[PDB]
Formats: structure tokens, sequence, C-alpha cells
RNA sequence: UUAUUAUAUGCACUUGUAUGAUUAACAAUGCGAAAGAUUCAGGAUACCUUCGGGACCCGUCUUGAAACACGGACCAAGGAGU
RNA sequence: GCUGGUUCCUUCCGAAGUUUCCCUCAGGAUAGCUGGUGCAUUUUAAUAAAUAAUCUUAUCUGGUAAAGCGAAU
RNA sequence: AGAUCAAGGUUAUGAUAUAAAUGUCCCAGUGGGCCACUUUUGGUAAGCAGAACUGGCGCUGUGGGAUGAACCAAACGUAAU
RNA sequence: ACCUAUACAUUACCGCUAAAGUAGAUGAUUUAUAUUACUUGUGAUAUAAAUUUUGAAACUUUAGUGAGUAGGAAGGUACAAU
């Protein structure tokens, strides 16, 4: 008739994977984390010192205060319905690095550079993305084994 | 058929002065004409500010008439204030300045005139600077007042500081349980 | 409709690990152009991996059978779903046009077995000459000279007079 | 000293109106010869690729025409939102849509209230000539001449004539987004002869989803 | 009695009526609850920012007091 | 070079076409008619006559009232957010 | 904290039966929803090199459908 | 982590904008809900009981289902076509 | 084929909502004509006649648009007194 409290229904949020138990690999303490960086939260089930609660595992947000061995992240939590900006402290192994900026930061380089090679030829930029267009009009030869190749059913008898 | 236009398609504003004042309801009649035939944005913000209440036309002491003017480089820019210019005794020596205002307290009219500059109604402004060239259109703070000190209040957040509706200031008046960490809790 | 006939050809759009993917074709009876192009994929989602869009529809065309005033008797192979009962059949009709004897199938298969036409699949349609037609209601329409005096009209009821005057005495002999 | 001023205005407004008409003639002449070299090329490419026994696919279609077909009640808040953003809020409203992967997955979502298909030139013309209206600060101004496209769109695009609208829409140009959002959605009326089911797909019954050549023949009886 | 205690019908139609209200995007944000020095250090560097044009060049001449910095590339 | 198109029509003058939400030209019928008095159109005004169509009794509480729920036979005066 | 009533006409907008607490369960307070009244103003405000909400992209998370017992239990 | 200089092309998916942003009056009412697709628990079942989602009824007339609170169409200023 | 809604569409009208325009009238504007500067040509001057207020709390232009209990706001309306 309940949940309440603080770690309920975490038989699979903080379960370990198949055979990734054991000593946490030591790169997790070695990562550098800055202020304003973006970060994910997967609560690591083998470290009880300040897990995120279950309402923040899965959620990304911006660091804005780093300490000795934990980080104070800003995670958007939807309440009803006024989305709040939370201010969560978590440790390091309950955090990963985002990748969602990482593609864009290589798009900022190239749009700086696709205009840089076009700095000399002049024209023209064509910087912004497009979603998938229709392909074109082709024509395709068989050329290579003319048609039929002809699938026709016979699908029951069984 | 179409879903929708709901609401508020009725936009929200005030469109004539609620003062039935026969002097104010004539400066409006003028300044309609000085912003539909000279499309300045200076003259909108006089027609818009001839409309508002007396909250939203807050007083602006004689020192901020002067304290702003002496932010320099315009030594013949008349000071345009859609409201009241009261008097600051904490200013002692007042610079010679030219003032446009709806109302001027007489202890400020006796001082500006003595310096001596001008005091202008808003029809002498428009007959002098219709487009507002060389003017300084100011307004005192709309939340200067103390009705605004009480907006809005959860004790439980670390940021409220917002002033109950008590009857009286003292101990044994809302000072005990829920304010002190001994009695009850600290809010 | 009347179920025209098409020949609809597929592609598997050509992603770089394999260009030139191998171009299968079908023979489709549909009432219209664009529903022929969606029978094709329902009948591609059983034989090849290949869906849309992982594939294309390269040139289709509507075909216009060869001899529209010969009196060939078709024999169609068929697969259909019952209330409980996906079944093979094999049916035969006489028609001048091929898509006239697939639509002859549908309005008969749909009547005699209740067979709604989304649970019928055509798995062969060919002209079958004579002396291979089994199907007794075909091979009684074979023997020239066939005499058959079924004095037949619709005998339009009644005619341009509702309250007629003349009592229409059908036989007229 | 006024009558000197106005009759120089009045004779330079004449020379600019004269220098639009010829510049909107030979511009409609150039745009028309495109739509003859285009469709004759696709005849030329097929009568080529037959004799070389290749398969000539034609081009996949950009430019749909999307028309709300069915009903303003009982609709769910994610088909409620796509059909707002397609500007299709009434029954028998239609907008022009550029087709990519990113709106086709939106026509998939709003699929049971939409019939669509890819329009003829005659359909592009007859929709802006007979039914075609225009946004002048949220107002629905009709056409009545081609000053009313020359006003808002010649200075910041190069559309000035009515056939420049048709050219920027049949050949889905760089200013497509400006010249579909210029046109207020086409409040068509109810097709004479009718619909078929309105609420079974076009492949089954006949309405919603891609008709894909037969938006032309529907729009005949709708416009 | 027992008809309807604790339902969620009409609860996201309400929460999507005066709608779902993203927070903000504030240029500056509160440093309330940050590391408390850290912030006293940045409150000391904020006061000592004195050179806009004047001393900011000058200390390069002081780098040349060791003819530059050949040695300290290590630590 | 084969074609195609536009520009090179001012001065007068029309009962001319367009465009100012593009309806107006022709006829017929009949006289506001001195007071006196007809013609043509219209009038579910508030009813009676004739037909067609629709059409359950209000107020209330209620998830749901025409309800086999409660109040109300009818009428004038009074009568409840200061 | 319950029953009954609560007297003009048009015009505009238009709900809730949920949350937390209560000797609370036919009631309140409380937030959500509502109207009013403003105000500030944008090359998404008045003669955009920037916001905002369904798809796309990119990237995180999940242990239900299906699958499994010739993997653990 | 900041404070001022130097360089920067065409502003960096699509389609949308019936205006959006924000205070106050946290002002009125409400805090008995019922119905339905798909999901679902108790019960043997129930026009029963209890939840998740979306849409409706409540508040809503009109067209259709002879008939009907919720079904299917469709949402409603006075009229012609 | 065809019949059928208070839906769709084009039009008239009512409201709403959102924009936009108008106030030198000892001025503006016509039509002619006398004179004229003359620029060929078009303006400026004299004459004769003509049109040209609006509770600007008004008038004019344009577009979209209309469900509603509980409930709130605006504008009217009946009664009686100062």
């Amino acid at each position: 008739t309940n949940s309440k409290g603080y770690r309920r229904g975490t038989r699979d949020m903080f379960s370990r994977p198949f055979r990734k138990h054991g000593v946490i690999p030591l790169s997790t303490y070695m990562r550098v984390f800055k202020i304003g960086d973006i970060v994910d939260i997967k609560g690591h089930g083998a470290v009880q010192k300040g897990l995120p609660y279950k309402a923040y595992h899965g959620k990304t947000g911006r660091i804005f205060n780093v300490t000795q061995h934990a980080v104070g992240v800003i995670v958007n939590k939807r309440v009803r319905g006024k989305i709040l900006a939370k201010r969560v402290n978590v440790r390091i192994e309950h955090i990963h690095h985002s990748k969602c900026r990482e593609d864009f930061l290589r798009r900022v380089k190239e749009n700086e550079r696709l205009l840089k090679e076009a700095k000399e030829k002049g024209q023209w930029v064509s910087l912004k993305r497009q979603p998938e267009q229709p392909k074109k009009a082709h024509f395709v030869k068989k050329l290579e084994e003319p048609i039929a190749l002809a699938p026709i059913p016979y699908e029951f008898i069984a | 058929g179409i879903d929708i236009n709901h609401k508020y398609d009725r936009k929200v504003r005030r469109t004539e002065p609620k003062s039935q004042d026969v002097y104010l309801r004539l400066l409006v009649k003028l300044y309609r004409f000085l912003q539909r035939r000279t499309n300045k944005k200076f003259n909108r913000i006089i027609l818009k500010r001839l409309f508002m209440s007396k909250i939203n036309r807050p007083p602006l002491s004689l020192q901020r008439i002067a304290r702003f003017f002496k932010a320099a480089n315009q030594p013949e820019s008349t000071i345009v204030v859609v409201g009241t210019v009261t008097d600051d005794a904490r200013l002692l020596v007042v610079p010679k300045l030219t003032v446009c205002a709806l109302h001027v307290t007489q202890t400020a009219r006796e001082r500006i005139l003595k310096a001596g500059g001008e005091v202008l109604t808003f029809d002498q402004l428009a007959l002098r600077s219709p487009t507002g060239k060389n003017t300084l259109l100011l307004q005192g703070r709309r939340t200067a007042r103390t009705a605004c000190k009480h907006f809005g209040k959860a004790p439980g957040v670390p940021h409220s500081h917002t002033r109950p509706y008590v009857r009286s200031k003292g101990r044994k008046f809302e000072r005990a349980r829920g304010r002190r960490s001994s009695c009850g809790y600290k809010k | 409709g009347l179920l025209k006939e098409y020949e609809v050809v597929g592609r598997k759009l050509p992603s770089e690990k394999e260009p030139q993917t191998p171009l299968y074709k079908m023979r489709i009876f549909a009432p219209d152009n664009i529903v022929a192009k969606s029978r094709f994929w329902y009948f591609l989602r059983q034989l090849k991996k290949f869906k849309k869009t992982t594939g294309e529809i390269v040139s289709i065309k509507q075909v216009y059978e060869t001899s529209p005033v010969k009196i060939k008797n078709f024999g169609i192979w068929l697969r259909y779903d019952s209330r409980s009962g996906t079944h093979n059949m094999y049916r035969e009709y006489r028609d001048l046009t091929v898509g006239g004897a697939v639509t002859q199938c549908y309005r008969d298969m749909g009547a005699r077995h209740r067979a709604r036409a989304h649970s019928i699949q055509i798995i062969k349609v060919d002209s079958i000459p004579a002396a291979k037609t089994r199907r007794v209601h075909v091979k009684q329409f074979h023997d020239s000279k066939i005499k058959f005096p079924l004095v037949q009209r619709v005998h339009h009821k009644g005619n341009r007079k509702l309250f007629s005057f003349r009592k229409p005495r059908t036989y007229f002999q | 000293s006024k009558r000197v001023a106005e009759s120089k205005r009045r004779l330079k407004k004449a020379a600019v109106i004269a220098l639009r008409k010829k510049e909107n003639l030979v511009r409609a002449e150039k745009y028309q010869n495109e739509y003859i070299k285009a469709e004759q090329r696709e005849i030329k490419l097929r009568r080529l690729a037959k004799k070389r026994n290749q398969f000539y696919v034609p081009a996949e279609a950009k430019l749909a025409f999307v028309v709300r077909i069915r009903g303003i009640n009982k609709v769910a808040p994610k088909v409620r939102k796509v059909l707002q953003l397609f500007r299709l809020r009434q029954i028998n409203n239609g907008v022009f849509i550029k087709l990519n992967k990113a709106t086709i997955n939106m026509l998939r979502i709003a699929e049971p209230y939409i019939t669509w298909g890819y329009p003829n030139l005659k359909s592009v013309r007859e929709l802006i000539y007979k039914r075609g209206f225009v946004k002048h600060n949220r107002q629905r101004v009709p056409i009545t001449d081609n000053f009313v496209i020359e006003r808002k769109l010649r200075q910041a695009h190069q559309i000035q004539c009515v056939e420049d609208l048709v050219h920027e829409i049949f050949t889905v140009g760089p200013n497509f987004k400006y010249a579909s959002n210029f046109l207020w959605p086409f409040k068509l009326n109810t097709p004479t002869g009718g619909w078929r089911k309105k609420a079974n797909h076009y492949v089954n019954g006949g309405d919603f989803g891609n008709r894909e050549d037969q938006i032309n023949r529907l729009l005949r009886k709708m416009v | 009695a027992k008809s309807k205690n604790h339902t969620n019908h009409n609860q996201n139609k309400k929460a999507h009526r005066n709608g779902i209200k993203r927070p903000l995007r504030k240029r500056h944000e509160s440093t309330l609850g940050m590391d408390v020095k850290f912030l006293i250090n940045q409150r000391y560097a904020r006061k000592g920012n004195l050179s806009r044009e004047e001393s900011v060049k000058r200390y390069n001449e002081r780098i040349a007091s060791q003819k530059g910095k050949p040695k300290p590339v290590t630590l």
C-alpha cells in the first residue's frame, strides 16, 4: 500500500550487471570534472556513500560545484508540473561523462573549419544540418542477372 | 470547427486613464496625437505612463532628479518624470535643472525655482521637445513601497524574508515557535 | 474495383558493404497503383529481409494482358484463411482477361466461403488450356457445338410504366 | 510646393509598376519553360533507359499537400500537437509541406486525420489562384493582385509575382519555408462526390494517408 | 465508504493547461551552497583585478629576468 | 538563323469596359393622390382555422432526473449575501 | 461540518472531484485547476546572431513484452 | 575559477507562433465522480470492487445507432446556397 | 448514382478579439475660367460656383471568430430616495 522509503524498488537500479561485480576499476577516481560540465547519473550499487536517489538515476545535468570526492550536479526533476531545478550532491562513481555535447563540440570545430577552407575559396558555407531528404532519381541496370528472381508465396502447408 | 482560439486572445492592458481628471484626460488627448503622427517610442512611454495608477507612477525625490542629472554629458537635457518630484532635505545644494512633472511638491518647486531653473507641465514639454530630443525620462522604483515587501512567502525555503501581516512589533508577537530553533523549529 | 495487374520490382537500397542488391519482382493484382505497391511489401515481409525503408520500388508497370478476346480458362492457385483454417485451394474460371478472372475469384471466393479479401493470397495464376481444367462448372462450357436455349434476359422489371397495362407474358413463343 | 512632389511620386510609382509587369512576364516565361524541360526530361530518361534495359526510378517526392480530413474532438495530445504545428486546425484545411525524414515521421503520427499526396502543377496553381490567401500581420488577405506578395516578400526574398510563389513551391526552392508560411492554409470545401470511409487507410478503404498521386484528383473536386 | 480515494485522472490534463513550465536559463546562478573557499578565493581575485591595460603587459619583462623560463617546464 | 515576346500610342472625346466587398441598363403594373381614398408588398405582432415537422415537468441534490426521488392546486402582496 | 431556498437581461473567459496535513472519512486548511487586473518587452512588440513546445539528430538510462532452463536460483 | 584585450563569413535540425513573459488579488468554485479502448489486481461472477494511460460524460446541443450521459460522426452567433 | 447535420465552403448581418487611420478648418479640396511664371509645358496667382465637425468616451478601414454548469469579470435594465 506504499513505497517509502529511501531505496525501495532498487532491486534493479542498483543491481550490478552480469559479472561486473567487484572492485571498482580505478579510472573512476581519476577523471577530471569541471564546473559547468554536463554529467550523467547511474547510481553505482556497490558504493553506499551518497548514492543518488532513485528519481535521479537516469538523468543528466550540469555540474556546478566540485569538492574533494563528490560533485554537486543540477538535475531537472519534473514535479506537477512545474519542472524544478534540483541541486544534488553525488559522488563520482554515480556519475559518468555525457556524450551529448561531444558530437556537437566536433561539429563546432568543423563548421569553424568548413568555413575556414571556404575562407579561401570564398563560396559557399553550407553549414547547417539537414534531415534526410529524398534520395534522387537514379537509374539502375540489372547488369548482373536480369529480373525474376521472382518471389511468390506458398505459405501455409504445415 | 477550429480548435482553437481560446483565451486570452484578450490582451491584458489598460488603454485610457482611469483618472477622470479633466487635466490629465487632455494631456492624453494631446499625446495620442504626438505618437500616432510622430512615431517616436519616446511618446509611447508617455501615453503609456499617462495611463497607470499611482502605484506605477511612484515618487522620485529631488535628489534623484539631481543624482541622475549629474551623470553628465547632457547639460541641457530636461528631466522628464511622469509623476511626482518630492524634496530631499538630505541633498543640500541643488543644481540648476529643468523639470517636467505631473505634480511637484511646493517645497521642491520653491527650491528648483530658486536655483533657478524651470518646472514644466507636460504640455510645455511637447511644445518645446515634441520628439523628446535632449530629455531624461525617469521613473522611481515601482517596488520601493512597503506593500511589496510581503510578496511571496514559504517560511521553509532559504530565501523568503517576506514580512508577515502582524499587528505589532515585539516579543510575544509571532516571534516564538517556528522562528527560533529552541521553540519548535527555525523556519 | 476490378483488379488490374502489375509487375512490381524491388531493390534493397544499396548500402556500401553491398552495392547492387538483387532486384526481385512480383505479379500483383490490386485495384489501383498505390495499393499494388503495398501488397508488394506485405509479400516481401515473408520472403526477403528487406522492409521499407530498407528497400525500394524500382519500375512497376500495369500490364494489359496479351489476348483480350480469346476465351481462355484460367486456373488460379490460392491460399486463404478461414475462421480457423488457413487452406490451400485451386480454382478455375473462364474469362477473357487475367485480372478479370482474379476479380472473378474474389467475388466468388468471398461469397462461397466468407473469405474477406485480406485473407486471400494469390500464389499462382495461369491460363490452363483444356483437358487439364478439372472443376466441373468449367468443362461443361467446353463442347462446341453447345446448344443451351436458356431464353435469357434480365427482363427489366417492369418498364417505363409502373402501373403498366400489358402483362408481360415472358416466354414470347 | 506639394504638387511638384506628388506627381513625381505618381510617375515613379508608374514606372516601377510598369517595370514589374515585364519583369513578371519574362520571369513567368522562364519559370514555365522549366516545367516543360522537366517533364520532357523524364520522358527522355525512360525512353533512354528502356533501350539500355536499365530500370529508371523517378525521383522520390518532395512537396506533399497535407489536408486535415477528420474532426476536432476525441483527438489525443500527440496527434493534437503535430496537427497544430502543421497549421491544420479545421476540417478541410490544407498546407504545403516539404517532405524529408523529419516531417514524414510527423505525418506518420498524425496519420489518421490527414490525407496527403504529391501535387500537380495545375494543383499548385489552382490552389493559390482559386483558394489562395496571404498573411499580412495575422490577417488573411486574399491575392487580388500581386502587389500583396510584392509587399512582404520581395525585399527579403526575391518572390514578387504569383508565379514566383508557384515556382518556389513546385520546385521546392530555398525560400520554400517563407512561401508556405506566407500562405494562410487553404480552407478548401467539401469534395463533391464524396469521400469513401474517412477513417480507413487509402489502401484499404480510402482516405487517410498517402494517396501520392491522387491528391490531384481529389483536389479537383475540393477546390 | 469506498468509491474513489487516490486517482490520477485529469492530473496531467491539469499539469498541461497552464503548461509544463521549464525553469529558467539564468546567466548567473546562486553560489549558495558551493565550496565556501573556493568562493573566498574568488572573492579575493575579484578585488585584485586591477590592471586593464597597464601592468598586464609588464610582467613579461619580468619573465626575461631568467632570460625567460627554460627550466620550469617540468613542475 | 529559325521562330516567339515586350518596349517605341501623345492630344482630345465617349452612354464605353475594369476597381473602389463589380447589379445594373429595358419594360410592365400603380398616380404619396386637397379633405376624400385604392394598388403592391409585408405583418406565428398577442390568439382562432387548416397541415407538416419537432416536441417528457419544472426547481433541486446527484455519477446519472421525465423519473416508481423530494417541494410545488392556483393567484396577489411580503420574502433571503446586510 | 446537515436539509430547504437564495429574486434582472445580455456580453466574455471558464472548472473540480486530485496532493499533503486534521479525534480528519457528508467538513476544513492546503497546493493544482479559474477569473479579474495589470505591468515589462523582444529585428520569436507594435507607423532576429533569440526565445519557447510534437518530430529529427546525437547521446544517456530501463529490465516490461518476447526469449531462457543443453546459464545461476 | 575569474577581470580585460586579439581573431571569427553566410548563426549552426524541421515545422510552429491563435502573442508571449511576469507580479499581485494564492481572489471564486472544487477537494462524492462516473464511462471507455489497451494494461491490470481482488471475486466464481457482477450494470461489482480497486489502480495505470489516453480520451469523454459531468458542463453538451446537433447528425446517426427505432430507443439511450459516455458509442460513431461532429462541437453550437442569426440566415441563404 | 443518390439522399442526409447546428460540420465544410462562398456571401449578408450581430457581437467579440486583435490591429490600423483621422483631428493645422482666419485650413484642405474640387470644377471651370481669366490672367500668368512660363518649360516646350506644368505650376503659382485672381474670379464664379461647389463640397468639406464626430458624446475624439467619436468616426473610418481591415482580419479572424462564437459550446458552457459551478464560477468570475464588463455593459445595460426595473424599483425607490437625496
